[PDB]
């Protein structure tokens, strides 16, 4: 099933990257009641907050991420969105390795490194989610951008598993 | 208020439950990865089973032997111990502050776990039939 | 308020205890069924299924774990059920012992005497069953 | 008052502890007896290890296979579950009605378990030396 | 006011001295289990690394792949089991105490902020495990 | 024990079906204080509630199940009592399969089917009980109708086990 | 070591029986503050309570005992000291079997039955202790009679295990 | 690694002994508020307490350990500091055995003895710490003397493990 395995890997890599990039770009992470500058229903993201109703509707303001070493570090890490961006970067590199595999079949480690990138991307994604939620804590709901991030994590982990299976079966088949 | 069907989840916030599920997947995948590229049977399915059983503080048919497998296993064990103790402790808090304000627990505020249980048994029987038919043809 | 011999059951309602017993039987039977009729393989006979389930509920672990997907689903939901139920027992017992309906006393033998009687009764029953099995298998 | 060295025993009365020890012996002996006169390695020392591990909810290397062994094991499992839960629940009670009259527990109110631990390690080393010398001559 | 939850607030039920002594007890138990299992020349699976794994799993109540078979090994194992049971019960009980009574009665669900430290240690461990696996691979492949 | 196994299976199938059908029919599930019209002691089943002391002793009236979407679904499921009825249906089909197995000795799966039906009946029975209890409490006692349901569950599970044993023994002897 | 095993068995049987009989006879189970007929320090047993000081010192009465099915049964069982006496009886029969073993070496089961009697005696002893303590609950200390009972339990169990080991080794040796 | 093993053992033996001896000698176990004569910040060891700011800065005085039998025993044990001293003694004997092992190559047990001494030193060390902590608390901070004790414990245990490995390897190579 190597053809189908590679198909799943490529499609999944693209899906994970697309979902994560959209999530990092779009601004529907959180539905709360803040202000775009009275408090009204808003819809914040990683960078901008926007009004969902009333006169200033459609108006978005850069999130004042900033207004205790631990609080400072959390606020810094959440302000720069280090971890969502790092997960996007790693998904990009994983996709590059998956693409490069076919054009260079001599070396095996290419697809293995794809798998490792995807797994690492998932881990960064988790750290991002935790940091984001924790930083918010310092009524509400989660939007579709948040769930795009979550689905990116799941798909990334699946694609990592499939990639490692491709590498394993290549070495198992060739070695014996 | 009358207890809700899934009220047994109340001691931990929804985000904790969601992150438990993600951590579970991440642990299972890393255990699988470190085990297959290590000098010295943790496939992905067995990795998922090991991790599930570890979180439920139940049996393991197999434990990791490598240093990397044991690091993964050790941190997952520690996480499990903290999270389960936190569940029990916070449930004790909710029930003690409600008694301060027979108080035996009623079937109604654990009914959700029974529904999930019987749903799982139904699903298990369905999967058994599917796998059987697949292996037949 | 005299504790009462079976007062150790008080944290959970009588209906929860009876449904625990029914769930136990249902789990054991489904684990047996999904482990056997699969003709690919045919150690999870009915007696071993009951023993696996009992040990899972008591959090005593196992000598055997399910290997199939169906067996593992059954085992997994039974593990989750067990965790919630036992935590619920401990938490509610903590509630009753903290708030009387202010000092706290050590539990006395009277508060757990029922569990001792069930234990010694079980040991007596086990010895009787051993004799019966011996006489049966020796003829 | 300053906590006493063996204050970790306080949640259960002295009579409960003493009867736990007696129940432990009785269970181990009956498990040994039903296992040696049964159609179908539980000698007396393995019985005493199985029982100890069961009470500490620390699993086992061997489980009974006979119906009589499994009855004994089952009631000892049930007893263990109730008694351990009772210990934890009553300890939570004693610590809550104190906080209602340093948050963290101090080394002083678990010092006895450390002493028992190090005593056991010393005893273990002594027994190892004795057994070694005995097997030498 | 209510102290916002700290990372590592999951350690709060037990004093810092208890945690450090738990770590020392862990090392001492592992080393004595190794010692009483080995120098007995009658037999010589409880090397030092396996001793550490047995002890860790006992403390986390995750059981074992191997149990001691001698009397000395079983004494060591037994006292470590008892210690574990008291300490973990103490942790749960004291955490319940802290969550019930505020000492700067509605009671709220634990938030991710109350346990974020344990998640960070977990993901740190997964990262570390992957690094160690790479290092082992490079070592054993040359 | 082949003949004896089949005898146990048949007798048990009939017993389970009869007990469950009686339980679903009769009206002694619950003993509680109410009115079948001051409120007197009564007894309720799944459908009728009837006073057992007073002027209106022996009078009966349809329960008003419908005097919160979860509450609505519970009320619906408990009003139809779909689960006790489904348990009776499955016991009927299991009994029919046990009867048929005596004919089509060629096809083993018939008896296996019996087994599965019985097991499934047990599961539906337990759901029934939970729903019933969950809806009621949302003093009292349980009558003999309730315990007929409970004993039906136990017997159904035993007969399921025995049926599956018969099928296993068929496919083992055949291999020999 | 069969000679030494039999020596231990006989000595232990006698020790257990003596300790248990003394315990059931003597009156130093409990030190409390009751009355032999003002409250003073006393020393009760299974049957009589006595004054430990003052004018009426050395004067003993009979424990009332009898002065709620569960409470009734506990009070009845504790009043008659059924279980301590039963443990004495079983230790007596175990001793008889141990003695009879040597005079009849043809039959093996004699020593096995000795072992079983001793094990059963220990179990009865436990039930007695529990009943006694529980009945008292319905400041104080335990006397040397109590501890004689406890030591009887321990010795009885150790003699039972040695007797069963004698039987096992006889059947193992002879059979092979 | 034989030469390297012995080098680690010797260096570690010396390091553990030196650290523990310094710790028992120096006076920076605890930082707390008190008087070496209003109370100023100070630092205490096992014996002397000394002020580190004020008029009497640099002054020292013998601790009054003795300003409840368990309390008395704790006070006694912490006053003599028998356990830190015993830890130093055992480390000394372990080091002496390690030195001697280089001579009497014939007798293996010498190095095994070293191992055991080191392990035992570790245990006494831990008891020391517990006793110390238990007695003190019956704000503050721990100085570098305390941490020297802690590091001594760790190194002692590591050297014990290595020594036992050396002995094991001797008795394995000999068998080969
Ligand atoms: C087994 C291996 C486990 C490995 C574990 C690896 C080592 C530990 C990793 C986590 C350190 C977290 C940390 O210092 O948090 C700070 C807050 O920090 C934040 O709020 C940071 C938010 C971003 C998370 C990354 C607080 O740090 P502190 O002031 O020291 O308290
Ligand atoms: C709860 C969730 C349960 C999820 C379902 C559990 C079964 C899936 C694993 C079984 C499986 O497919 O293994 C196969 C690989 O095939 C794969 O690559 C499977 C895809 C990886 C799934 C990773 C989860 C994220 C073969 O490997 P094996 O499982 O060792 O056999
Ligand atoms: C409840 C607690 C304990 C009771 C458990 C004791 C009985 C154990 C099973 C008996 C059994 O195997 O007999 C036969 C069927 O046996 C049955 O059909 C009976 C099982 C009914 C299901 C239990 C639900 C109701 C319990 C109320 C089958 O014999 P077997 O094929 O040999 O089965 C394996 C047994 N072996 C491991 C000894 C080989
Ligand atoms: C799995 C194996 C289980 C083995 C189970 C074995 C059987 C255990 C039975 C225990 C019954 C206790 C009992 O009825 O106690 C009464 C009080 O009773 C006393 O106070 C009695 C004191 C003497 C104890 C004997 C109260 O009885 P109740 O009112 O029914 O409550
Ligand atoms: C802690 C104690 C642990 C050691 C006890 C078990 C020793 C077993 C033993 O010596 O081996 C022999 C029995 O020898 C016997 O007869 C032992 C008799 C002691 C039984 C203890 C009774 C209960 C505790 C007071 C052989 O039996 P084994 O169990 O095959 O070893
Ligand atoms: C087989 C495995 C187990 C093997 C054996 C394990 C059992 C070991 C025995 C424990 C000794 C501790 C001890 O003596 O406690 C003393 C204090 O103790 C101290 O203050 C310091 C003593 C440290 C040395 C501990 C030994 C290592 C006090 O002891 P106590 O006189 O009983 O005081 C009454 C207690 N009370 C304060 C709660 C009222
Ligand atoms: C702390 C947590 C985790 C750290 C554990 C990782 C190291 C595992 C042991 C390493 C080891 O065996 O190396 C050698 C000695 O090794 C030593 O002497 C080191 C052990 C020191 C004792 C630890 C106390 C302080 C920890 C701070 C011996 O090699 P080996 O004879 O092969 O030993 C069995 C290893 N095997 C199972 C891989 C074969
Ligand atoms: C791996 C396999 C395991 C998988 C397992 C999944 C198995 C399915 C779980 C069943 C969920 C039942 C359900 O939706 O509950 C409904 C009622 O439910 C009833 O009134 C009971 C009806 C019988 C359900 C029996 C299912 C089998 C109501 O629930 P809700 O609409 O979600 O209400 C919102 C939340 N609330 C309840 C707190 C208010
Ligand atoms: C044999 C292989 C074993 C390897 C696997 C073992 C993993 C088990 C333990 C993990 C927790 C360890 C980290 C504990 C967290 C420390 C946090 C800390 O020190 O916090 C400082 C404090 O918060 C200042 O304010
Ligand atoms: C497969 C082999 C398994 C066999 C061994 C399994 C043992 C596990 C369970 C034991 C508890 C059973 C007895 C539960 C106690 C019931 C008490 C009761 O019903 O009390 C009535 C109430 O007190 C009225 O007021
Ligand atoms: C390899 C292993 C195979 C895996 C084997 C499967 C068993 C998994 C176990 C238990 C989790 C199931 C219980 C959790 C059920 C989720 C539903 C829930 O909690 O519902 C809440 C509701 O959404 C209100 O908002
Ligand atoms: C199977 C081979 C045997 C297994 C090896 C045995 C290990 C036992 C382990 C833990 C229990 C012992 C620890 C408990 C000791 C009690 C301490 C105590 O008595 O202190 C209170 C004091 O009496 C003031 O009142
Ligand atoms: C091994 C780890 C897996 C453990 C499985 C535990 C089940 C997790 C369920 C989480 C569902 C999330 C829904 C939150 C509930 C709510 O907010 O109402
Ligand atoms: C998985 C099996 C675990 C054992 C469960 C124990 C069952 C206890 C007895 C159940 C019957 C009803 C008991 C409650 C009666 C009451 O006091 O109201
Ligand atoms: C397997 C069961 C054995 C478990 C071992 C637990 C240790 C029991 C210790 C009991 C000692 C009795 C002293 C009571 C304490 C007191 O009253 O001060
Ligand atoms: C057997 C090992 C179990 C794991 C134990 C975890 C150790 C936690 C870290 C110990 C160092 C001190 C931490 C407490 C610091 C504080 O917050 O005061």
């Amino acid at each position: 099933d190597r053809g189908i395995q590679m198909l799943i890997t490529t499609v999944g890599a693209f899906a994970a990257f697309s979902l994560m990039t959209i999530a990092v770009g779009t601004d529907y992470w959180l539905y709360s009641r803040g202000v775009c500058r009275e408090e009204v229903m808003t819809h914040s993201g990683l960078w901008r907050t926007c009004c969902l109703e009333g006169a200033f509707r459609g108006v978005c303001k850069k999130i004042d991420h900033f207004p205790d070493t631990a609080e400072y570090l959390l606020r810094a890490v959440r302000a720069s969105s280090v971890f969502p961006i790092l997960s996007v970067t790693l998904l990009f590199f994983g996709g590059l390795c998956v693409a490069a595999s076919e054009f260079h079949r001599s070396r095996h480690s290419v697809i293995l490194s794809a798998g490792i990138f995807f797994v690492s991307a998932g881990l960064s994604n988790i750290i991002g989610i935790i940091v984001y939620i924790s930083a918010n804590a310092g009524s509400y709901s989660y939007g579709w951008s948040f769930y795009f991030g979550a689905f990116s994590f799941i798909i990334a982990e699946i694609v990592g598993v499939v990639a490692v299976h491709i590498y394993i079966e290549k070495h198992q088949q060739l070695r014996a | 208020s009358k207890p809700g069907v899934f009220s047994f989840l109340d001691p931990l916030a929804y985000e904790i439950w969601m992150c438990i599920v993600f951590a579970y997947i991440g642990v299972s995948v890393v255990l699988f990865l470190v085990s297959r590229f290590s000098p010295y049977e943790f496939g992905i399915f067995n990795s998922l089973w090991f991790s599930l059983g570890a979180f439920m503080q139940q049996g393991c048919d197999i434990s990791p032997r490598s240093l990397s497998g044991r690091i993964v296993g050790g941190v997952w064990w520690f996480f499990t111990l903290i999270i389960i103790s936190s569940y029990t402790a916070n449930l004790a808090a909710f029930l003690t502050v409600e008694r301060m304000v027979t108080s035996a627990l009623s079937l109604s505020n654990v009914a959700g776990v029974f529904y999930i249980l019987i749903g799982g048994l139904g699903l298990a029987m369905l999967v058994a039939l599917i796998e059987f038919c697949y292996k037949s043809r």
